[PDB]
RNA sequence: CAGAUACCGUCGUAGUUCCGACCAUAAACGAUGCCGACCGGCGAUGCGGCGGCGUUAUUCCCAUGACCCGCCGGGCAGCUUCCGGGAAACCAAAGUCUUUGGGUUCCGGGGGGAGUAUGGUUGCAAAGCUGAAACUUAAAGGAAUUGACGGAAGGGCACCACC
RNA sequence: UUAAAGUUGCUGCAGUUAAAAAGCUCGUAGUUGGAUCU
């Protein structure tokens, strides 16, 4: 059935981006995916997005700038040593000079950027670029 | 000598475009050789990178001809690619060559780290994708040369990437994918979006639009 | 017209390994003769000279000479 | 696919060793009949005394005779 | 290689079907696959029409009709020309030829 | 239009429509066009929406003056009902015109004696002629259409919502972006009535030349 | 782009769709610079100013370049509302 | 089987082309044409492309020819099209339409125009095709 | 042809296991 | 027919049929695991639902049924398309894959030897499940392309084919 | 024996036709599990 839930919004936003659309309803939303998605919009990522509230659970809805190549997920959550961080965005993102890594930390959520600052580990969620 | 048959013909002839970057930046077809030529340079060499022979058959026997692959770089802007059949392997070469000059293309290059200097390398990680080679150039730190195999070393060199961190999978013997493929990579760099460009873009008069007078003279 | 068109030539050399016969076929261009070029054009071609450009007329104009 | 959770350690482990098996190679080390059957027994060279010469006749495309020694 | 993508047969989203014999062999055939034709006649033919027309009892006496449905195994029909085979890509066309003038 | 009272369509002109009737489309809808359209009525006939029609039209105006020398607007019918329509569009306009067949590898071979690198190009169907707008594709013509309400806007870039079938409708169409592209350019005016009457730009037929020849 | 330095490092800075804002490509040629005209509001004759777009060889197989122009020219006042 | 080759239709062709004028209704007049205008050698190559240059005029003044483009041919087309009938065919004192369109007016508040006469919709919806 | 060569086997299979028997 | 213990024909046992026990395999095929999300159109069709002029079951009122025009949710499919894939054939999934991670199960690792040997186990048996090794070998294979050929189908010509 | 081997594949391969998805469904352990609380 549907286990991660964030998963399954990002591979949506990523699919209606490659199609090149305005805009996109991911649903159902979580805390999770709100604070991810803010942390994409400050660095401006994507945009401005809007949480239609039902009795339930959220729909967004998510306006596009076409600034977004990849969106994704890394499935299951790793636990993201600051030493182990390095060889993670070596990995994942196009090159030294953007993209990010953003995990939880018992901090807050984040960019692998402002977490160095922090001098906090924590789990890996996904990157986007 | 040279007679130019079409619009961009002229305004090249008649040193209306200064620089090939007003061609580039409207992504106008280029349809004959020597306005790349004209344009550069003895800054042009070139590899024949492979003469492979191939056979058709008829009721006679095998019927042979030459597939010519050549690759025209300019060290440090530009490279192309091209490929020619034909029964003569002279023929075949210079066309090849007359090919590979119609299909220039401009190569982004990137800063692996701080950014000092003139850019040495790949400006993010591109993947050219040729029927089934896959290949794939990856920033790399300054020094570090190309790492790769010798048929891809050959167009990163001719492109002006210093050094390049390559992996290539696939089936990669067969050389014209590998050639075509990572000439894809190559081709990639300046479709990539980066943070870099995102300001928005202001526009430009057309070459056509803008000399449209000049070319009602002639 | 390949009588006088072209001129063919056969010959043998003799080797070791036997006899090797040879045909050289050559065609000459056309037409005034410069020891080359027979004057007689293929019966084929057709040559269309272009029109003389002619002035269109204005207004009637008589001149007497 | 493959099984991505995190407490699937071991099912991942255990299943690669089975396939491991399938590998003609690591079956060839690892089991030990090909040792057993090796005329050396693992050893680089054998010494040996020679019980006769032997002609052996080339095969196909060429024509020769190998001049062997049955040791 | 998959010749057809409906392999031949019209099977759908039913596992099995009835078969049934072919008219002209006897080969066993699924219902589905079969080859199939209906033919309307008359009884009598071109000629013996104006014949037996005139030897009624019966005035404006209109001829029966013979009426039956055949399959044709796939074998068959290819033999007796019932069904030719076309191109690659005039394969596609599963519209009836056009006996209707 | 800029919303201006001017550019704003008059009543005259929307009676050249009612009765040339190109605000009947074909019983197909394409989805792409679904923004055009009115509403159905029974009969299936689809009602294309004029205020838009309207609007395109002048649309595809501005972009035909934007453009200096006007032999760059290449303008292109296949079938017969543009053919006239066409003709005279170039002419009052001073565009270059392609009717009856259109040749492919006109756009991409300079070794022809037909080749033209047009700036722009002007088409009467998009189904019809396929051909002259997949080659815009390789050469960079951004490109207008007159688009029945099914049409596929493949490649198009400026589409105009019409009937594009009937003869009536196709003249009207084209005679009314000519005078429209001539009172933009600063020639004729605004005020008069255009001389040249909509008529003009028609499909004959035979049977008409035959009753009109006949009839003298 | 910019070095530390600042200079700009780059062979030209290529031009991104008003559309769908991805790169048009070095090579193309399914790419458009469309030139749309202005009016005087005055008058209705024509100014020599000109509001430009620009639309990417994607959307144009897609047709919905045609949509796209469509509300550029909105978001640009140059068609009415409605 | 006569039939003529390339050479014949071709050399017809472009011999029209340039030379329209010069060349007339009559045989014998547009094969001393072409006796002067190119350059032929033999008789029955000659005497052909003539006789084509002939019968191609025979199909020009009938109307547009496929293979030849004159300016000449351009202008008295460019009469026979331009015609127009004493009136409009665009001009009705009554136009007829349908409520719905009636409606789609009465938004861009043309609702007021006079020559209009609405009809009665049609009651039966068929405009499908009976499929089989 | 497989189908046949998987018959010849099983023949030769029977024919094993009769002329081994558990009395071997 | 050279031979035919084979195709063809006349017969005909077991079987084919029903009941009662076993057997567990089929090109058991969509040769495409199952649950889930998203990503183009277009008409159709089956089932339920909802709305809508107008016909019919004779003439007016409601039900109801039959056609008709749509809309919604599941289905069986189809056509279409530079969505994207793919070695290609082709696939709106075989898409969202070097821009590589939604959950999960079975399972492949050159061709043979071989689904054989052996042991274990199930069956009444025929066999089923589980299942090696020595050896041997540079290819075996998959899509597509030109050929050549066919005892395959269509056209076409020629008084060295006929009428 | 290690790399080459993304030819053991966690990163990271495959399974329509190349080697390959169980005839089919139930099912315990095993793995996996929707929103929501400063
Ligand atoms: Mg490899
Ligand atoms: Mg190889
Ligand atoms: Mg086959
Ligand atoms: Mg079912
Ligand atoms: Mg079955
Ligand atoms: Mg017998
Ligand atoms: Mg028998
Ligand atoms: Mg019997
Ligand atoms: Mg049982
Ligand atoms: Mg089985
Ligand atoms: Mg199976
Ligand atoms: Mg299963
Ligand atoms: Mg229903
Ligand atoms: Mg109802
Ligand atoms: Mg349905
Ligand atoms: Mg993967
Ligand atoms: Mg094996
Ligand atoms: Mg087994
Ligand atoms: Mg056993
Ligand atoms: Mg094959
Ligand atoms: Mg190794
Ligand atoms: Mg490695
Ligand atoms: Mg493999
Ligand atoms: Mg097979
Ligand atoms: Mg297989
Ligand atoms: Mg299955
Ligand atoms: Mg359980
Ligand atoms: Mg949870
Ligand atoms: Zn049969």
């Amino acid at each position: 059935v549907r286990m991660n839930v964030l998963a399954d919004a990002l591979k949506s936003i990523n699919n209606a981006e490659k199609r090149g659309k305005r805009q996109v309803l991911i649903r159902p939303c979580s805390k999770v995916i709100v604070r991810f998605l803010t942390v994409m919009m400050k660095h401006g990522y994507i945009g401005e997005f809007e949480i239609i509230d039902d009795h339930r659970a959220g729909k967004i809805v998510v306006n596009l700038t076409g600034r977004l190549n990849k969106c994704g997920v890394i499935s299951p959550r790793f636990d993201v040593q600051l030493k182990d961080l390095e060889k993670w965005q070596n990995n994942l993102l196009p090159s030294r000079q953007f993209g990010f890594i953003v995990l939880t930390t018992s901090a807050g959520i984040m960019d692998h950027e402002e977490a160095r600052r922090k001098h906090t580990g924590g789990k890996i969620l996904g990157f986007f670029f | 000598e040279w007679m130019p048959v079409t619009k961009l013909g002229r305004l090249v002839k008649d040193m209306k475009i200064k620089s090939l970057e007003e061609i580039y930046l409207f992504s106008l077809p280029i349809k004959e050789s020597e306005i790349i030529d004209f344009f550069l340079g003895a800054s042009l060499k070139d590899e024949v990178l492979k003469i492979m022979p191939v056979q058709k058959q008829t009721r006679a026997g095998q019927r042979t001809r030459f597939k010519a692959f050549v690759a025209i770089g300019d060290y440090n802007g530009h490279v192309g690619l091209g490929v020619k059949c034909s029964k003569e392997v002279a023929t075949a070469i210079r066309g090849a060559i007359i090919l590979a000059k119609l299909s220039i293309v401009p190569v982004r290059r990137g800063y692996w780290g701080n950014k000092i200097g003139k850019p040495h390398t790949v400006p993010c990680k591109v993947t050219g994708r040729c029927g089934s080679v896959l290949v794939r150039l990856i920033p790399a730190p300054r020094g570090t040369g190309i790492v790769s195999a010798p048929v891809p070393k050959k167009l990163l060199m001719m492109a002006g990437i210093d050094d390049c961190y390559t992996s290539a999978r696939g089936c990669t013997a067969t050389l014209g994918n590998f050639a075509k493929a990572t000439f894809d990579a190559i081709s990639k760099t300046y479709s990539y979006l980066t943070p870099d460009l995102w300001k928005e873009t202001v526009f430009t008069k057309s070459p056509y639009q803008e000399f449209t007078d000049h070319l009602v003279k002639t | 017209p390949v009588n006088y068109y072209v001129d063919t030539a056969v010959r043998h050399v003799l080797l070791r390994q036997g006899v090797l016969g040879i045909k050289v076929k050559i065609m000459l261009p056309w037409d005034p003769t410069g020891k080359i070029g027979p004057k007689k054009p293929l019966p084929d071609h057709v040559s269309i000279v272009e029109p003389k450009d002619e002035i269109l007329p204005t207004t009637p104009i008589s001149e007497q000479k | 696919g493959k099984c991505r959770g995190l407490r699937t350690a071991r099912k991942l482990r255990s299943h690669r060793r089975d396939q491991k098996w399938h590998d003609k190679q690591y079956k060839k080390a690892h089991l030990g009949t090909a040792l057993k059957a090796n005329p050396f027994g693992g050893a680089s060279h054998a010494k040996g005394i020679v019980l006769e010469k032997v002609g052996v006749e080339a095969k196909q495309p060429n024509s020769a005779i190998r001049k062997c020694v049955r040791v | 290689t998959k010749k057809r993508r409906n392999n031949g047969r019209a099977k759908k989203g039913r596992g099995h079907v009835q078969p049934i014999r072919c008219t002209n062999c006897a080969r066993c055939v699924p219902k589905d696959k079969a080859i199939k034709k209906f033919v309307i006649r008359n009884i009598v033919e071109a000629a013996a029409v104006r014949d037996i027309s005139e030897a009624s009892v019966f005035d404006a006496y209109v001829l029966p009709k013979l009426y039956v449905k055949l399959h044709y195994c796939v074998s068959c029909v290819i033999h007796s020309k019932v069904v030719r085979n076309r191109s690659r890509e005039a394969r596609k066309d599963r519209t009836p030829p056009p006996r209707f003038r | 239009s800029g919303a201006l009272d001017v550019l704003q369509m008059k009543e005259e002109d929307v009676l050249k429509f009612l009765a040339a009737g190109t605000h009947l489309g074909g019983t197909n809808l394409d989805f792409q066009m679904e923004q055009y359209i009115y509403k159905r009525k029974s009969d299936g006939i689809y009602i294309i929406n004029l205020k838009r029609t309207w609007e395109k039209l002048l649309l595809a105006a501005r972009a035909i003056v934007a453009i200096e020398n006007p032999a760059d607007v290449s303008v292109i019918s296949s079938r017969n009902t543009g053919q006239r329509a066409v003709l005279k569009f170039a002419a009052a306009t001073g565009a270059t015109p392609i009717a009856g067949r259109f040749t492919p590898g006109t756009f991409t071979n300079q070794i022809q004696a037909a080749f033209r690198e047009p700036r722009l190009l002007v088409v009467t169907d998009p189904r019809a002629d396929h051909q002259p707008l997949t080659e815009a594709s390789y050469v960079n013509l951004p490109t207008i259409a007159l688009c029945n309400t099914d049409s596929p806007l493949r490649y198009v870039d400026i589409a105009i919502p019409c009937n594009n079938k009937g003869a009536h409708s196709v003249g009207l169409m084209w005679w009314m972006l000519a005078r429209e592209v001539l009172r933009m350019r600063g020639t004729i005016s605004r005020e008069h009535p255009w001389e040249v009457m909509p008529d003009l730009y028609f499909y004959r037929d035979p049977e008409e030349i035959e009753k009109e020849e006949q009839a003298a | 782009m910019q070095n530390d330095a600042g200079e700009f490092v780059d062979l030209y800075v290529p031009r991104k769709c008003s559309a769908s804002n991805r790169i048009i490509g070095a090579k193309d040629h399914a790419s458009i610079q469309m030139n749309v005209a202005e009016v005087d509001k005055v008058t209705g004759r024509f100014n020599g100013q000109f509001k430009t777009y620009a639309i990417c060889g994607a959307i144009r197989r897609m047709g919905e370049s045609d949509d796209s122009i469509l509300r550029l020219a909105k978001a640009d006042g140059i068609v009415s509302k409605n | 089987g006569r039939v003529r080759t390339k050479t014949v239709k071709k050399a017809a062709r472009v011999i029209i082309e340039k030379y329209y004028t010069r060349l007339g209704n009559d045989f014998h007049t547009n094969k001393r044409v072409c006796e002067e205008i190119a350059i032929i050698p033999s008789k029955k190559l000659r005497n052909k492309i003539a006789g084509y240059v002939t019968h191609l005029m025979k199909r020009i003044q009938r109307g547009p020819v496929r293979g030849i483009s004159i300016k000449l041919q351009e202008e008295e087309r460019e009469r026979r099209d331009n015609y127009v009938p004493e009136v409009s065919a665009l001009d009705q004192e009554i136009i007829e339409v349908d409520p719905d369109t009636k409606e789609m007016l009465k938004l861009l508040d043309f609702g007021s125009l006079s020559n209009l006469q609405v009809t009665q919709p049609t009651v039966g919806m068929n405009f499908k095709t009976p499929r089989g | 042809r497989a189908k046949w060569r998987k018959k010849r086997m099983r023949r030769l299979k029977r024919k094993r296991r009769k002329m081994r028997q558990r009395s071997k």
